[PDB]
């Protein structure tokens, strides 16, 4: 069933996140740094983090098959759009249930909700946040499960701006089969029961946590001096 | 909306 097609997609994909994902986190030495001991003290930190991970994103969008055979404008806008959910994605990896907390390595490294709320976001995206990441990590995906999510949230169709959504659905459904075919023949049970409804549900939060994080972050950003402390990137890709 | 950063990391 999983055919020499689906098998090479697979590999792609893996390889492309152990190139875009450092799990020692050695590059945090080199962003502003954390303030923790009201002002927005992480909000430098952790808009280099972002931005960081932005270029992670990036990175790991160029190595999908099929996705270089867009064009300029659809690349561009199928980035924008899923930048923010595959850093929620990625950032699971991370996550720890032992104390709800992302686990980078290291104390100064680590960030619970009050950290994310010294950024200047609310409880209505931190919930739904923590309950997302709670979500994902009882799925226990495989590595091979993980990559193909967020390969198929970049290369999503119905994007806003989308152009050629006729050739993005076509590289989507490539992914789909191979993920949902992957599950029927790799993933034991019980684990594998509902899993490919479970994981599509999870993009679905995705979109809700992308509408609530925009929201807030326009109203963030629409403050010149919290904008002043983004990054490049971070304007040109979340908003200006 | 140019996008230099992101569209010189896609090349
Ligand atoms: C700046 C815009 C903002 O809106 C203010 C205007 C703030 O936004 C924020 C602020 C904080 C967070 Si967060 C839950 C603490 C987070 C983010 C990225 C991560 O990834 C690193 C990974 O990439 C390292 C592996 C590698 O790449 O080598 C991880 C691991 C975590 C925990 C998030 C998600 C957003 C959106």
């Amino acid at each position: 069933k999983l055919s020499e097609e689906q098998q090479h997609i697979i590999a792609i994909l893996l390889d492309a996140h152990h190139k875009t994902y450092d799990p020692t986190y050695a590059d945090f030495r080199d962003f502003r740094p954390p303030v923790r001991m009201s002002p927005l003290s992480m909000l430098p930190h952790l808009a280099d983090l972002v931005s960081y991970s932005i270029q992670k994103v990036i990175g790991f969008a160029k190595m999908i098959p099929g996705f270089r055979d867009l064009t300029s404008d659809d690349q561009i806008v199928l980035l924008k759009s899923s930048a923010i959910e595959v850093i929620m994605l990625r950032s699971n990896q991370s996550f720890t249930m032992d104390d709800m907390s992302w686990d980078c390595g290291s104390q100064d490294y680590k960030y619970d909700v009050t950290d994310v709320s010294k950024a200047g976001h609310t409880l209505e995206l931190i919930e739904p946040l923590i309950k997302f990441q709670v979500g994902l990590k009882k799925l226990n995906l495989h590595e091979e499960e993980h990559v193909l999510l967020m390969a198929i949230c970049i290369v999503s169709p119905d994007r806003p701006g989308v152009q050629d959504a006729k050739l993005v659905e076509a590289i989507q459904d490539r992914l789909s089969n191979t993920l949902q075919t992957y599950i029927r023949c790799r993933h034991p049970p019980p684990g594998s029961h509902q899993l490919y409804a479970k994981m599509i549900q999870k993009l679905a939060d995705l979109r809700s946590l992308n509408e609530e994080h925009s929201k807030q972050y326009r109203s963030l950003s629409f403050q010149p001096e919290n904008s002043m402390k983004l990054t490049p990137l971070v304007l040109e890709v979340f908003g200006n | 909306k140019n996008h230099p950063m992101l569209m010189n990391l896609l090349k």
